[PDB]
Parts: C-alpha cells; sequence; structure tokens
C-alpha cells in the first residue's frame, strides 16, 4: 500500500536495512536539490551509485524513471523501491 | 501471535545445476541466532577415541621398528572476465 | 538507432531478438515479458542475468565484458546483460 | 505514560574442574568455508494508463 | 545436464570413472557449494582413507601439492571442481 | 607534475580506474599512454609470435602445403585453442581501444599494426584456406588413393628384395669376416631405419583414410635378430678397444663374459683374447 | 493474573519431556554433538513455545536460550528490565544433565 | 596499526597472522595486475622461507578467490581466511593435514 | 500510532562503543566476573535511558565468559507484531574473552 516515509512513498515492510534505507532516502532528494535538475538524465544515477559504493558494499545497480519494471535476483535483504512525486526509483546489490 | 521474525527475508532461491531452472522457497527459517561457535573437544565417546588413538598408535609403533615419496607442485585457475561500468539512457 | 554490442558470430545477439518478439506480443504487463526473457537466458547460457523493459527509464550498471545488449524493440525498449 | 520501574536478577551455573582426561584437540579436523551470498526475488511495476 | 570433462587431470582410467559417477550424484542431490564439496570429500574419504581436499566454485585459483596420482580439475556446466589428496 | 600521476600510478589502479581518469580528462594522456603502450608491446609481441609460428608451420614445408597429415589435427587443436588463446588476449583489445581512443599514434603503431593485424591475418586465412582446401581435397580424393596404391605396391617389393638381400649377405653365418662386420651391420642399420620411417608415413596415410593398417612381419624379424647381434658386437668393440687403449678390471670384464644366446667366431675370439689377458 | 512459578513449571515440563529421561543412561548416550545441536535448540524452543501458547493468557512473551558444552569455561548470565511493577516480569532457569549446560531466559510483558 | 581487513576465520596465534597481513598487503600492491597464480606462488615462497612457521604436518597451501566454497582437512593448529578491503580478495592459507 | 520508532542500527552502535571502551581487553577473573556484568549492565541501561524510544520496553540481557577451544550456541525466538516491536544485538570477542549483549523492544500499548 506504499506507506509514507519522511522521504517519500516506500513499499513496506522494508526489504532493506534501515541504515542503508535512510542513506538512500536522504541522498536522493539532497542530490536532486543541490545542483541537479530533472532535465539531466544519466549524470544523476552516476552520482547515486558512486555514493553508495563509497560507503556501503561495492556492487550496486540503480534504475529510475517514469515507467519500467523488472524481475531480478539480488543479495538477501538489499532491495530499495520507492516513488517520489510520481517518479519510480529502484536499487539493489549483487555480490 | 504465530511469530514472524523481522530482519528476515521473504523467500530464498538457489540455482539448480542439473535441472537448469531456479527454484525459489517462501518458507523461511525464523530463529534469531548470534554467536554460534563450533567445538573440538570430545569426551570418552566411542566413535572418536579408537579412530584417533589407533592411527597415532600404529604410526609411533611403526617408526619404532619415509614411504610416501616426494610430492609434486601444480596449479590451476578459472577464467575470470572483466567487470566494466557502462550507463545508457532512453529519455 | 543504438545497438551496444556483445560476442561475435551472432550466438547471443541473434537469439535475443527472436525471443524478444515472441515476448512483446504474447503478454501485456512487463512482468511476464522480463521474466520470460531472463528465464530463457538462464537455461540456455549462463547462471545469472538481468533484464529491463519499458518505454522510458534511466539506468547505469556494472556487468561482464561483451555481455551487454540494448535495443529499441518497437515502441518499447529492452535492456539485457549478464552479471554475477 | 509515566511508567518507571526497575529490576535485576542473575543466573550462573555450577563450577567444577576435572583435569584428568582433559585437553584433546582432534588434530585432522575438517570444516566447510564459503564466500557465497544469499539470494532472493522481487518484482516491480508502474501503473499503465 | 551435460557429462563432465577434465580440463586437467592426473588419474588412472578406472579412477576417473568413479569421480565421474560421484560428481553426477552429488550435483543431482544437493544444491549448494559447501554441501557439494562436503559430500564429495566424504565419499573419497570413505573409499581411500584420510586426507582429501576439495574446492568447488566459479572463481578461484590455487597453488597446491598432492600425491602424484591423486589430482584432478574438471568442469561440469560452468562449475570448476578441484580435488586432490594431501 | 609527474609526481601526482606517479602517486596514483603507484596504487596499481584497475583498467576501469584508468577509464575513469580518461573520462575526467594532452600531457596526462601521454603519461598514461607510455605505460599502456609497453603493456600492449609485451603481450602483443608474445601472442603474435605464437600465432605466426603457427602460420609459418602452415607455410614452412612443401609437403604440408600439398600433402597434409595428423599434424593438421594439432594445428586444429591449437585452432580449438584459438578461442582459448584469444581469451588470454582480450585484456589487450579493450586496453588498446582505450589507448587509441585519443592517441591514434601513427609513430609507434607500426609494430602494433604488424602484430595485431597478423593475428587476424591468420584468422582470415584460417577460414578461407580451411574451406577451400577442404573442398578441393574432397574433389581429388581418388587420385590420392591411387598415389597410396602405388606407394604400397612399391613398398611390398622393396621389402621383398630387402629380405632377399639378407640370406647371402652380412650377418648370415657363412664366412669368417674378421671384425669388419660392424660396418656392414651399420649400413643395414640405416637401411631398415629408412624403411621404418617409410612405413610410418604409410601408416599415417592409411589411418588418414581409415583403412586396415597393412602389417609387415619381416621387418620385426630383422629388428630382433640384429638387436641381439648388435648388443654382442658393441660389447666386442668395447672390450677390444679398451684392450687396445692399453687385468683385474678385465677380471670384471670377464665377469660379464658369460652369455648363452649363441656361439660365434667373434665370441670365441674375444674369449681367447681375454684368456690371454688373464 | 498469573504466577511466575507456574511459568517455570511449564518450562520444566517442556525441557524434561523433550530430552530428559528418568533413567540415567541415554543422556550419556546423548552427549554434546556438533551435528545434532541445531535440531536440539530449535526443537526445544519450538516445543516450549507450543507449551506457552497452550496457555490462553493474553500476556506477551519472549524467549532466549543458551547451551554450554562444558563446565570448565564458566559463564555469567544476568537480567535487567524496564517494565511494570504490577504484572510484568522476567524469568531465568539453569539446567544440567551430564555434559550439557542449558539455560533459559524469558520476558513476560503486559498487553 | 595493521592495514584494515576482515577476519572471517582465524585459528593461529595473532602474530603469525599479523606477518601474513603486512606481507600480503604490500605484495598485492606490488603485483596489481596479472593472475592470482603469481600471488599464491610469491606468498608461499615467502611464507615457506621464514624460520618461524616451523611446525607442519603436511605442507603449505594458499588459495585465492572471489567466488567459491571448500572443505578442508587442515592441521588443527594453523588456518586463516580473510579479505583485503580495497580489492576484496578472499584469501585462504593453511597446512595440509 | 507510532511516530517515533525503534531502529536496530542505533542500539547496534550504542552497544558497540560501550563494549570496547569498557572491556579494554580484560581477563576473566572469577572473583569479579559476575559483578563485572553487574556494573556494565546498569551502565548499558543508563545509555538506553537516553536511547530516544518512549514506549519501547527494554529487557536487557548480557553474556560474558572466556573461550577455551569451546563450542557454544546462543539463540532466541520472538513473539511480537513486526510492524512496531523489534530487537537489536551485538557480539564481541577478544583472544580469550567473549561478551555479547541483546536488547529487546516492545512498543507499549
Amino acid at each position: 500500500q506504499y506507506k509514507t516515509f519522511m522521504g517519500a512513498r516506500v513499499l513496506w515492510p522494508p526489504e532493506c536495512a534501515d541504515d542503508i534505507l535512510e542513506g538512500a532516502i536522504r541522498e536522493t532528494q539532497d542530490a536532486l536539490k543541490k545542483f541537479e535538475i530533472a532535465r539531466e538524465g544519466q549524470k544523476i544515477a552516476e552520482h547515486l551509485k558512486k555514493y553508495m559504493d563509497d560507503h556501503f558494499d561495492p556492487y550496486w545497480h540503480v534504475f529510475f524513471g517514469k515507467n519500467f519494471g523488472c524481475q531480478a535476483v539480488h543479495n538477501k535483504n538489499r532491495f530499495i523501491y520507492f516513488y517520489i512525486e510520481k517518479t519510480a526509483f529502484l536499487m539493489y546489490q549483487t555480490q | 501471535l504465530e511469530p514472524k521474525n523481522p530482519q528476515a527475508p521473504k523467500n530464498i532461491t538457489v540455482y539448480d545445476y542439473y535441472t537448469r531452472k531456479f527454484k525459489t522457497d517462501e518458507l523461511v527459517d525464523q530463529m534469531i541466532v548470534h554467536f554460534s561457535m563450533d567445538g573440538d573437544y570430545i569426551w570418552k565417546e566411542s566413535n572418536e577415541y579408537k579412530t584417533q588413538e589407533e592411527i597415532r598408535d600404529t604410526k609411533k609403533a611403526l617408526i619404532k621398528e619415509r614411504n610416501k615419496f616426494n610430492y609434486n607442485t601444480r596449479e590451476c585457475q578459472t577464467i575470470n572476465p572483466s567487470i566494466r561500468e557502462r550507463g545508457v539512457s532512453t529519455e | 538507432i543504438d545497438m551496444p554490442e556483445n560476442s561475435e558470430m551472432k550466438s547471443m545477439k541473434n537469439d535475443a531478438f527472436s525471443q524478444a518478439k515472441f515476448a512483446v506480443e504474447n503478454y501485456k504487463f512487463e512482468n511476464k515479458i522480463s521474466s520470460h526473457i531472463k528465464k530463457f537466458f538462464d537455461e540456455k547460457y549462463g547462471p545469472n542475468w538481468h533484464c529491463v523493459v519499458g518505454k522510458h527509464f534511466n539506468a547505469y550498471v556494472s556487468y561482464d565484458s561483451k555481455n551487454f545488449i540494448f535495443f529499441y524493440e518497437g515502441q518499447l525498449a529492452i535492456l539485457l546483460y549478464r552479471k554475477g | 505514560i509515566n511508567f518507571q520501574d526497575t529490576e535485576t536478577r542473575y543466573g550462573g551455573i555450577q563450577n567444577q574442574v576435572v583435569n584428568i582426561n582433559q585437553y584433546v584437540q582432534r588434530n585432522p579436523n575438517f570444516i566447510d568455508l564459503d564466500n557465497i551470498a544469499e539470494l532472493s526475488e522481487h518484482s516491480v511495476n508502474t501503473e499503465r494508463v | 545436464n551435460h557429462e563432465p570433462e577434465v580440463k586437467a587431470t592426473d588419474m588412472e582410467e578406472d579412477m576417473i570413472k568413479r569421480v565421474k559417477e560421484i560428481a553426477i550424484n552429488a550435483v543431482k542431490e544437493y544444491k549448494q557449494e559447501k554441501q557439494i564439496a562436503h559430500y564429495i570429500k566424504y565419499e573419497f574419504d570413505k573409499i581411500d582413507g584420510y586426507g582429501w581436499n576439495c574446492i568447488v566454485g566459479r572463481n578461484f585459483g590455487s597453488h597446491i601439492i598432492h600425491q602424484t596420482k591423486k589430482y584432478i580439475f574438471f568442469k561440469i556446466n560452468e562449475l570448476c571442481l578441484l580435488l586432490w589428496k594431501a | 607534475i609527474q609526481e601526482s600521476i606517479k602517486k596514483f600510478s603507484k596504487n596499481g589502479p584497475t583498467l576501469q580506474n584508468y577509464e575513469d581518469q580518461l573520462k575526467k580528462f594532452k600531457e596526462w594522456k601521454l603519461q598514461y599512454s607510455q605505460d599502456l603502450h609497453k603493456r600492449a608491446r609485451q603481450l602483443l609481441d608474445s601472442l603474435t609470435e605464437q600465432t605466426k609460428m603457427l602460420s609459418t608451420k602452415l607455410s614452412k614445408p612443401v609437403k604440408d602445403i600439398d600433402s597434409l597429415g595428423y599434424v593438421m589435427e594439432t594445428l586444429e587443436q591449437i585452432r580449438k585453442e584459438q578461442a582459448e588463446i584469444d581469451m588470454k588476449f582480450n585484456p589487450v583489445q579493450e586496453m588498446y581501444s582505450l589507448l587509441d581512443n585519443y592517441l591514434p599514434g601513427g609513430i609507434t603503431d607500426k609494430d602494433e599494426m604488424d602484430a595485431r593485424s597478423l593475428l587476424r591475418r591468420n584468422w582470415d586465412i584460417l577460414i578461407q584456406q580451411a574451406e577451400i582446401k577442404g573442398k578441393e581435397y574432397q574433389h581429388k580424393q581418388a587420385i590420392y588413393l591411387k598415389e597410396l596404391k602405388q606407394s604400397i605396391k612399391d613398398f611390398t617389393n622393396q621389402v621383398s628384395i630387402f629380405r632377399r638381400d639378407y640370406e647371402k649377405n652380412g650377418p648370415m653365418v657363412e664366412g669368417i669376416s674378421p671384425a669388419e662386420a660392424m660396418e656392414r651391420l651399420r649400413r643395414f642399420e640405416d637401411e631398415y631405419d629408412v624403411k621404418y620411417q617409410m612405413y610410418k608415413i604409410n601408416a599415417r596415410g592409411e589411418n588418414l583414410f581409415g583403412l586396415q593398417n597393412q602389417k609387415y612381419p619381416e621387418l620385426e624379424k630383422t629388428d630382433a635378430e640384429i638387436k641381439n647381434l648388435n648388443k654382442l658386437y658393441n660389447l666386442y668393440d668395447s672390450v677390444i678397444k679398451n684392450i687396445q687403449q692399453f687385468a683385474g678390471k678385465y677380471g670384471e670384464q670377464c665377469s660379464r663374459l658369460p652369455k648363452d644366446l649363441k656361439e660365434w667366431q667373434a665370441y670365441r675370439d674375444l674369449k681367447n683374447y681375454i684368456d690371454s689377458l688373464r | 493474573e498469573y504466577i511466575s512459578e507456574e511459568v517455570q513449571k511449564a518450562i520444566d515440563d517442556s525441557v524434561k519431556q523433550v530430552f530428559g529421561i528418568k533413567d540415567d543412561s541415554s543422556q550419556v548416550t546423548i552427549t554434546y554433538n556438533k551435528d545434532k545441536v541445531n535440531l536440539w535448540t530449535q526443537q526445544i524452543i519450538d516445543y516450549t513455545i507450543r507449551g506457552l501458547n497452550k496457555l490462553g493468557k493474553h500476556f506477551k512473551y519472549c524467549v532466549t536460550a543458551i547451551l554450554q558444552q562444558t563446565n570448565h569455561a564458566g559463564i555469567s548470565v544476568q537480567i535487567t528490565a524496564y517494565q511494570d511493577t504490577n504484572t510484568d516480569g522476567s524469568l531465568i532457569q539453569c539446567y544440567e544433565i551430564n555434559d550439557i549446560y542449558a539455560i533459559v531466559s524469558v520476558f513476560a510483558m503486559a498487553v | 596499526p595493521l592495514p584494515p581487513h576482515i577476519i572471517r576465520f582465524n585459528d593461529m596465534a595473532q602474530h603469525l597472522l599479523k606477518k601474513v597481513i603486512r606481507q600480503a598487503d604490500v605484495l598485492i600492491k606490488e603485483n596489481p595486475q596479472g593472475l592470482e597464480k603469481d600471488i599464491a606462488l610469491n606468498l608461499v615462497k615467502f611464507v615457506k622461507s621464514q624460520p618461524e612457521f616451523k611446525i607442519g604436518d603436511g605442507e603449505w597451501q594458499c588459495i585465492i578467490g572471489k567466488n567459491f566454497g571448500c572443505s578442508l582437512t587442515f592441521d588443527a593448529n594453523v588456518l586463516a581466511f580473510f579479505d583485503l578491503l580495497p580489492s576484496r580478495k578472499s584469501i585462504l592459507l593453511f597446512k595440509s593435514g | 500510532y507510532i511516530k517515533n520508532r525503534f531502529y536496530p542500527s542505533k542500539i547496534q552502535k550504542i552497544i558497540k562503543e560501550l563494549f570496547e571502551d569498557r572491556l579494554k581487553g580484560v581477563e576473566y577473573d572469577p572473583n569479579n566476573a559476575n559483578q563485572l556484568s553487574e556494573r556494565l549492565v546498569l551502565e548499558l541501561r543508563e545509555k538506553i535511558k537516553r536511547g530516544k524510544v518512549p514506549r519501547y520496553k527494554i529487557g536487557v540481557q548480557v553474556v560474558f565468559g572466556e573461550i577455551k577451544g569451546q563450542g557454544l550456541r546462543i539463540a532466541s525466538k520472538c513473539l511480537w507484531d513486526v510492524q512496531n516491536d523489534n530487537y537489536a544485538s551485538y557480539t564481541y570477542t577478544s583472544e580469550k574473552v567473549y561478551c555479547t549483549g541483546i536488547v529487546f523492544g516492545c512498543y507499549f500499548e
């Protein structure tokens, strides 16, 4: 039912660790807000994955947009899926 | 309450290398465990004492009155493709 | 207009097109489409693949050399690559 | 909601050191080590108009 | 699914066949890496005494030794199984 | 400053890391290019040396140019391996792609152009030749079979005259022939040796066409008789030459005296002499 | 509306019924084993909680257990809660047979 | 201070491990390209050299990988398995039992 | 209605800094072991008093001992609605000691 969070709408119960979640939740709207706009494409997801690899575990994949969909295997308990203002964001880790 | 265990996954999968499919699993074990530690101490068990005391007995008696001649080094390695980072968009 | 490449001889490149176009017609939601492509390519070649379908999305991933195929299939876009 | 209270208790267990038959290390031991990660599934979508 | 195949080996014929049989049975029965290695290791510890070592995977390299006629490295459906004694 | 690049170089960064600096980015490019070029040079030299040895073997003799053999299988084995060899080359293709992205070169590229192109030179000929040869040799099979027929027809009679030579020449027990026998025996040595190499090439051809291998009994008889002969006569040469080089040592030579294979004139000659030594 | 002694009685019923045997020979036939310990731990907790759910009490429980192989190492077990004076509570228990040193620790909380 | 690392499983006295860590880190920097054969070879030929590491039932084995699983009849005294965080190589060291 | 919620990583951190700085590689002296547990258990409880969780109820528990070539299993099972109530835990072992602390949480209601 896409419960509300102080970032945005997130599907719950969460299938990602809380610290990793909070990192993603705060980094996305920070990185959007500061010196980034919706007109630019790849150079966002670039920065997002770099930020995750710097602090957290190394191998990440990020997919976001306005329409898509996937099935995928991933490491246990490392799935982030959230909307913000009608924009779907998805991220997951693989060994 | 019929407990559910937070910090547990919803399902488990593993590749089958004989029948090439996956096959998932949605019944997940729900016991919290932390600090499992494995032991190596063994008290007057039947099965272990004979098997160990007997090998050392035979060895020490035999030397009391070497056979396996010198070993040979070898090598083998698997083929490891490279990891690259390419990003493309449709926007 | 864009066609990132993969191995030679059309072992893989030829296969993906033929399969994708059964896939696009035979279902409506993306779910069965992406599941079908991935489920086939696991049996045929490799142990773990990744697939994306959609009209519009941004993405950027890590993978294994010469195993990244991207093609605009009809109105839709299909992305596929191995990893793991 | 003011709900202060506190308690304590202790377990413990008997003590005894035998040290007659003691101190075996099964020398040719065996173990099973891996570097594999666990795996799981998910599916995701966005509404079609 | 497909039969095995030795990429590098040092065994006698009759002993190549036994490891063939047991590798097929192991993959048919269990579905995990440490489980496969543990099972094959037990089987050859039953048939030839003590001191077998086995490493199974998809990504590894090695510097080892062995008894001269007891080493094998073979692949089954993109799985590299390495086995040796002492 | 070269120090910064040195520092980062010291870390022994991965190719992706190199790609990332290139993305971030002429001086820096050239500083990268030197190290990358020496990597290219090493690997490309070794690999083209292997593959050009293989093409040279395809081109060295006139026989293998016209008449092939089992050797093609080994070439074909390496051609199976050619997949394998390129799997330990693919580190170089992508790396040189990065190199020549923004440094096409033109100065040092000569050797690169030679070696890399030489690899694919082999590959294209491997396709073309393998098809063309395979078709044309499939056309003219009967002529090769006829050539084999004449070969075997001649070899049978060669072995006939061979076997006929023995009974009245050389090691046959006819005459005295004092200690000259080793010369004629050694000419016979080279004789059936030559015959045996001819037999081996015939065996290669026969197994190429999948026929019953013609099997020759006389050559074995030759080999056995002379084997005993030549061990004895070599011992005779050793004893007499040592005797001429110049007693207890000869007592041990006498300790290797006895042998009941057969009695010869040369044998009793050596016996009488060594008696003299005692 | 309870008594913690009854809680302890239920736990003792569980553990004794599960492994504890009146005649003292098989518990030496059942020594600490590396292989069997997992089944023992999960089975003990599962049967104990079955006994706890046989109680219809609306209170809210939680469980913990510890299995020490030998007496030589020594151990300290301690509780400290932040709970209700009236109804809430905790419980501990120590247990021994021949070479198995078991402990249970339970928390009972209202609502 | 040691270079950072993760100990998945160690059984020897720490000092033996410390020496292993220092040499391994400097070597992995020293040979930042090539195959992991060379890492195993150099590591063994160093480790086989010192007058320390005296006691050995069988003799030395070193394995490197990024994805595998294993069962080993190691000598009860010495075994180690850990990872080097910049590169994340799972490195396994022991003596044959 | 749970505006403020319990999250595991916070207490995970808290126990992490408590354990290392207090234990400091101490040895297992029998005469003091039980009471060592008594000091740092209450010290812990003091820390979670400022853990920023009003109605979550805190059933602390600790283990402390010495490892001697010794195998041990410690495990627990829960009875609680996942949406609100949750737990946290940490372990810590030196060459001859092991200390491990688990903290419960039950949203009062």
